[PDB]
RNA sequence: AUUUGGACAAACUUGGUCAUUUAGGAACUAAUUCCGUAGGUGAACCUGCGGAAGGAUCAUUAAA
RNA sequence: GUGAAAUUCUUGGAUUUAUUGAAGACUAACUACUGCGAAAGCAUUUGCCAAGGACGUUUUCAUUAAUCAAGAACGAAAGUUAGGGGAUCGAAGAUGAUCAGAUACCGUCGUAGUCUUAACCAUAAACUAUGCCGACUAGGGAUCGGGUGGUGUUUUUUUAAUGACCCACUCGGCACCUUACGAGAAAUCAAAGUCUUUGGGUUCUGGGGGAGUAUGGUCGCAAGGCUAAAAAAGGAAUUGA
């Protein structure tokens, strides 16, 4: 409120003149995803200025962006999916980016939440063969049979703990066998939850088996050559 | 509002008021005017303060034309804010929410009245009548038993009130101690606050609260600054060094362990004398 | 008035279009029906208590013509209006002027002091009569 | 082709924050307030405030040159309500009528799994 | 240049959706010219604005509000009323957000705020000219801004434990001033 | 630093100067209920905590 | 920020945005006319430590059983003593606003406390407002756990688990609903029922409201001990006379 009956306070005793010109001093910078994705060219970010190339570099390295797999791969089935990345390297208005984390959308989680079934969650803590420390959150629901005459579909805690152990084994094995980009490629066509489904096929009929969330916890040392490799040199223009 | 339904208890009020014919009597909330005309018949002068224009209008219309309208005067406005004269007796029946600040005002009035009579809740009256060794003792109870001495008269009924309230009432009498004992009211109030943060913990722990330690640290510190002395360097907190000081005061007095609902005014004064003695001042 | 605790017959669009568009039509129709009933019952009592013949009272959109005129049908409304009822005199709009019922108008400054006195006397006695 | 923005819309109970940021939420493009929009203290939670705010931030967004935008509403969250407001719906309608190319709408409200005690009490918080 | 929106539906709401789907699209596809599809595979409804067939900025948004109101549990005619107007706004809130209660206390409270056979709910709706949806804890109130504000204050009183007689007193009071305006 | 004598001399007292403002009579003009616990100083009771109903249930909702 | 403002703090840019980190609490939704526990009480993962229910058993022994003053254990919250941190919330207290209206009576800070350790403290609408142990007396659906039989589907196959749904039965529970053949003040009750007036074993208890009165029947409770005043129309009145 800035009305004439808005009672004055200390506040705007001394203010300034809007002369900063932020959208002229700023500079657009196109970020770009690793080669594991279809539409790597997604999203441009604004660097505050250009006199500090150091400031540009540290800001773009501190950038943590997020996107969805739907807009990432053109298949809008994965609208509920969402990942976070971070620009790790820059090159002349083009910025190398790398994966950071994953989650779903809250409305998807809410819709998957129902009243006559049990939700199981597995929260494993692992480090890749790429030495990326990671924490994985996965979820599934106790569906009912086609012959089910019962209103509910509830199972024993013995089944719960057994299936939990089975899941966590699957995650630990697959991640420790995998690397970072390998984990992303596994993560894309939902094949891991299908594997867990076929594993847990004998214990109980389940549904909505999904890895909920990915948490980067530690990242190893820097390798710009590896980043350039996983993304996919430059001369000048003779200014005189 | 509420209207009385007992001229008999009005007669009891004036009978216990025990009128001197040389009295100027101040009345807050004179009401429909029964007490007003009784005191107008009994005393020399009656000043009535009112905050209700409609009640003051019906009162002046009821009392216009009597011989004692020359002795009756009606002042308007918030009596807690406006100036008040001298009076010998004060009788009133106000809502008690403004009566308790009126209680503090009539205690701290210069040249206080000789006797006064008031109407309170039953709970409020018993809280005022709270003695040591009793459950209703509070800071207000200790204040009123310090500055004055009280006497129960009677109790009132809500079914005898119109309209009947929820909380019961009673009628009490206040007599200010003449002469007033020279207690610094600031010091007495500060110590009463500190001792009655919890009435059933130890007074040791009541000081062991952090904020009282900080307050008395600052108080003793500016006291030492005004007396122009320097304190020995504390390795931890100044709160802790003056806390050790007050602990020495407590183990000197042998009373800080006690329960705050039982200690009397004599232990109160010996403790405050120990504190003024060691240089601790609550203001 | 009093509210109703049954389900509303109309939706939000219906009440809002109703508001987006006689004390009440219900009181109007009630007055109408009891009027026709009173007409018929007065008619029945006139039948039962009449020595002389009384027929039925009456029988109980589109452009419609009113046969019976309560006026000669060729007189202007301004003609039937009385001149008094289309202008009377009142007190003047400027307080420095005083307009009387006989139509005389006086400025408070072109007067003499004795006249102001007797005029104040007249206004005082008339207001005291009031 | 198009360039996208981040339309974070806080739908407070007595306020409306319409803040747009760039990629990674770092380059803060614009930020506005309901009361600042309509200089009243009752109307800091006004749908009209939401309308004028959305129009103005759409003007700034077309000024900087961002055409398409993903919009993320956020309620109060916390131990308070986590449902966004009619001011939020009004702002959404007003920006859709402003015509910036809406890519995707989100409701990212901070929901406690297991929180602490609210400021209400044993009988209730309000009224 | 098309532009589209997707809206989920729960199956308990999908059953009357399937039951009365026939009268849903005729207000929108004819008066708003909005392409409809419904993936029962995904339990969602898709609405696409065509650029040449439709040049109307807020219509896709208005249809989104319409389907949101219906799926939240409001009736077809009032959701259509939301389509007719543009100043109809919804507020939902929870009993645990206002004052947390437990079990049979929550049960008695739901019975209280419902009243005998929704009579009190009808009284509120008629007074505030609002529409109410009573879920387990989610309470949804559709209507004008100050209307749902007044209804919110009233239902907060009901949740906190107000007797229905004094509720009716305040109800005819607020209905008196709202009828006078 | 200190020192002589003048003049100006603020300021104060004591008053003198003139100036400017600031009731009697005499004219004119105008006309929700309950337990247990803890506490209470703007206390016709209230707060805090833990409990009870002996407090009024409308609508959808098996599957494609 | 409230019904409304207002105290509050924001160029050393709050709120917000993003990136975190720390603190201390909490363990939602799932969640049930579910489960467990003597109750009070008990929802994050995993492990350990023990324990316990029920079901199954052609294992055991052979009255070892019930009711129980004394005595023993537990016992919500708060409260008390000695420590810890102490995010949030928060008896007290402090204030802003006291505005019309409370139909829409707070806002902010903040001590104790909130949690923990070691102790006490033994009250709760601690209710199924309903002594225990035992036996008999309607059905009908549930569910949970255990077991059995067979049926199917899902399941899987020299591997370390063969589990999931169906129906029939079985125990043992949370219960649900209909009714009485019974009883009753009626509500109701499968007990608050077990043939007119009546005996299965056992601990305890007893012979409405307000009002008004007499009190040795009892317990609390006080004060002060120098201090002074003696009739009006001698109206109203922008209104009158």
């Amino acid at each position: 409120a800035v009305g004439k009956n808005k009672r004055l306070s200390k506040g705007k005793k001394g203010q300034k003149k809007r002369v900063v010109d932020p959208f002229t001093r700023k500079e657009w910078f196109d970020i770009k995803a690793p080669s594991t994705f279809e539409n790597r060219n997604v999203g441009k970010t604004l660097v505050n200025k250009s006199t500090g190339l150091k400031s540009a570099s540290d800001a773009l390295k501190g950038r943590v962006v997020e996107v969805c797999l739907a807009d990432l791969q053109g298949s809008e089935d994965h609208s509920f999916r969402k990942i976070k990345l971070r620009v790790d390297e820059v090159q002349g208005k083009n910025l190398l980016t790398n994966f950071h984390g994953m989650d779903f959308t809250t409305d998807k989680l809410r819709s998957m939440v129902r009243k006559w079934q049990t939700l199981i969650e597995a929260n494993v803590t692992v480090k890749t063969s790429d030495d990326y420390v990671l924490r994985i959150f996965a979820i599934a629901f106790t569906r009912k049979q086609a012959n089910q005459v019962k209103r509910h579909s509830y199972a024993q805690s013995s089944h719960i703990r057994a299936i939990r152990k089975v899941i966590s084994e699957i995650l630990t094995k697959e991640v420790q066998g995998s690397t970072l980009a390998q984990l992303t490629s596994k993560l894309i066509p939902e094949v891991i939850n299908k594997e867990i489904e076929n594993a847990t096929k004998d214990i109980f009929p389940l549904q909505n088996i999904h890895v909920r969330k990915v948490k980067l916890l530690k990242q190893p040392k820097f390798d710009v050559g590896a980043l350039m490799a996983l993304h996919g040199e430059e001369k000048g223009k003779k200014v005189t | 509002q509420h209207i009385l339904k007992n001229p008999l208890v009005a007669q009891g009020i004036v009978d216990k008021a025990q009128i001197r014919p040389s009295d100027v009597v101040l009345e807050v909330g004179p009401g429909t005017g029964n007490l007003t005309v009784r005191i107008l018949e009994q005393a020399k002068n009656v000043v009535a303060v009112e905050m209700d224009p409609r009640m003051a209008a019906e009162l002046t219309k009821r009392v216009r034309g009597t011989p004692v309208e020359k002795k009756l005067e009606i002042m308007l406005g918030d009596f807690m804010k406006t100036e008040l004269p001298y009076f010998d007796i004060c009788i009133s029946n106000t809502p008690y929410q403004i009566s308790s600040p009126l209680v503090f005002k009539l205690i701290n009035q210069p040249r206080p009245p000789r006797v006064s009579i008031l109407m309170f809740q039953r709970e409020f009256a018993l809280r005022l009548l709270a003695r040591p060794g009793d459950s209703l003792y509070c800071r207000l109870s200790a204040n009123v038993q310090m500055w004055a001495n009280v006497t129960h008269i009677m109790k009132v009924g809500k079914n005898n009130f119109r309209p009947p309230p929820q909380v019961e009432s009673s009628v009490v009498r206040l007599e200010i101690k003449n002469p007033r004992p020279q207690v610094d009211y600031n010091e007495w109030d500060g110590l009463l606050r500190i001792v009655f943060v919890r009435k059933n913990r130890t007074i040791s722990a009541g000081f062991k609260s952090t904020t009282v330690m900080d307050i008395l640290e600052k108080n003793y510190k500016t006291f030492l600054a005004m007396n122009n002395e320097m304190v020995d360097d504390t390795k931890g907190s100044m709160h802790d060094v003056v806390k050790e000081k007050i602990d020495t005061v407590l183990k000197e007095t042998d009373l800080g362990d006690k329960r705050a609902g039982k200690c009397d005014q004599n232990d109160f004064l010996r403790l405050l004398y120990a504190f003024h003695q060691v240089g601790i001042h609550f203001s | 008035f009093e509210l109703s605790d049954v389900k509303s017959s109309k939706s939000l669009a219906e009440i809002y279009e109703d508001d987006y568009t006689a004390l009440s039509e219900e009181l109007q129709k009630a007055h109408s029906e009891i009027s026709e009933l009173y007409a018929n019952l007065v008619y029945k009592l006139d039948v039962l208590s009449s020595v002389h013949f009384v027929p039925k009272p009456a029988s109980t959109e589109t452009p419609t013509i009113s046969m019976e005129d309560a006026q000669p049908l060729y007189m202007s409304n301004a003609s039937s209006l009385a001149p008094q009822e289309i202008y009377n005199v009142g007190k003047a709009e400027k307080d420095g002027e005083i307009r009387l019922k006989n139509g005389v108008a006086m400025s408070k400054e072109e007067l003499t002091r004795e006249d102001k006195n007797r005029l104040r006397r007249a206004l005082k006695r008339k207001r005291s009569k009031a | 082709s198009q360039v996208f923005g981040v339309a974070r819309i806080y739908a407070s109970f007595n306020d409306t924050f319409v803040h747009v940021t760039d990629l990674s939420g770092k380059e803060t493009i614009a930020r506005v307030t309901g009361g600042m929009k309509v200089k009243a203290d009752r109307d800091e939670s006004s749908p009209y405030a939401a309308m004028l705010a959305a129009q103005d931030v759409a003007a700034k967004c077309k000024e900087v040159g961002i055409t398409a935008v993903h919009v993320k509403i956020r309620a109060t969250g916390g131990t308070r309500t986590k449902t966004p407001g009619p001011g939020g719906q009004a702002a959404l309608r007003a920006l859709a009528r402003s015509g910036l190319r809406i890519g995707r709408i989100e409701d990212v409200t901070p929901v406690p799994s297991d929180s602490t005690r609210k400021k209400g009490g044993r009988r209730g918080r309000r009224l | 240049k098309f532009e589209s929106r997707k809206i989920m539906v729960p199956p308990h709401r999908m059953t009357p959706l399937r039951n009365s789907w026939t009268k849903i699209y005729p207000p929108l596809v004819e008066h708003l010219k909005l392409q409809v599809r419904m993936n029962l595979k995904t339990k969602s409804v898709e609405l696409r604005t065509n650029p040449k067939f439709t040049t109307d900025p807020g219509a896709l948004q208005k249809g989104a509000d319409f389907i949101k109101a219906f799926t939240l549990g409001f009736d077809l005619d009032d959701s259509i009323a939301l389509l007719r107007l543009d100043d109809l706004y919804i507020e939902t809130f929870e009993v645990k957000d206002v004052k947390t209660l437990t079990g049979d206390h929550l049960s008695r409270a739901i019975g209280r705020i419902a009243g005998k056979d929704g009579k009190t709910k009808f009284a509120i709706e008629n007074a505030t000219r609002t529409r109410i949806v009573l879920a387990d804890s989610k309470i949804h109130i559709l209507g004008g801004f100050t209307h749902i504000r007044m209804a919110r204050e009233s239902v907060v009183s009901l949740i906190l434990g107000s007797p229905p007689g004094k509720v009716y007193g305040n109800l005819r009071t607020v209905a008196s001033r709202l009828k006078e305006r």
